């Protein structure tokens, strides 16, 4: 899952 | 985990010539100077007027669809957003034969416009309109984002169908497309330098990709105004620069391709 995510 | 090395510019235009395959990997630095601030927190923006939390992510788009647009709306008609010398250097270094495609995380356009050829939009991408009940796409310019644009007049935009438009772009909370990543992870396996561009905090995409490209053993370059998360962690060598200090790169380039004349 890639979700879009803050790193 | 590994050590970093800081090179010039200069030096950079010389790890380029060697090269038969390179990618670069952008992210919203280089637009900063065609004016859409990084930041993302300063108050010398739009990113004020909006709540991130709402226009940014998938819950928002659901509440409010009305917010992104919104925000693409104010941005793209309150600014001079215009093809910056980052982005012309680019564009000579795929010229010359060096660069082979950009992968971006930028929804904006810009490496199109300034003539790359192989641009993969990892989120997507504002010129272009999805209905979220029968998937009709329609497709945008510049001049209908703009806040008198007819398509712009009643928000969020509607369709035939009785469903409504949502932007062609990748939130917070949504799934980055398989196929573009595999597109992308392919361009990064055959390559020989990737340029991660302009990059932060960061997401997970551009991250994702970098430890991929050490996976794959691949040799990396930062250009920076700042050390960012993958200094020290997963790039081999650190430029601090502006992208659009890259014309000297470039240019370097270009008159060592003017070995042309004849004797
Ligand atoms: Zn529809």
């Amino acid at each position: 899952t890639a979700r879009k995510s803050t790193g | 985990k590994k050590d970093t090395q800081s090179i010039t510019l200069e030096e950079l235009a010389k790890i380029i010539k060697k090269c038969k395959h390179v990618v670069a990997l952008t992210g919203s630095g280089t637009s900063a100077e065609s004016n859409i601030p990084s930041f993302r927190g300063s108050s010398n923006s739009i990113w004020s007027k909006y709540d991130p939390r709402i226009y940014g992510t998938i819950w928002g788009f659901w509440k409010y669809p009305e917010k992104i647009w919104e925000v693409i709306r104010d941005i793209s008609s309150d600014y001079e957003i215009e093809i910056n010398n980052g982005h012309v250097a680019l564009s000579t270094l795929e010229s010359l034969g060096y660069l082979k495609s950009v992968v971006t995380q930028n929804v904006d356009g810009l490496h199109e416009a300034s003539g790359n050829t192989k641009v993969i939009s990892l989120h997507g991408n504002v010129f272009e309109a999805v209905c979220c009940t029968c998937n009709k796409i329609v497709k945008l310019n510049k001049i209908m984002l703009q806040k008198t644009s007819h398509f712009m007049h009643q928000l969020p935009p509607e369709c035939p169908c009785g469903g409504i438009f949502k932007p062609n772009i990748i939130l917070f909370g949504e799934v980055v497309s398989s196929d573009l990543l595999k597109e992308a992870e392919e361009e990064i396996a055959k390559c020989d330098l990737l340029l991660v561009i302009g990059t932060s905090s960061t997401v997970s995409t551009a991250t994702n990709l970098c430890h991929f490209a050490c996976k794959k053993k691949k040799k990396i370059v930062e250009i920076n105004i700042s050390k960012t998360y993958i200094t020290n962690k997963m790039s081999d060598y650190h430029v601090c620069a502006k992208f659009s200090e890259l014309t000297k790169v470039a240019n370097i380039l270009k008159g060592s391709s003017e070995k042309n004349k004849k004797i």
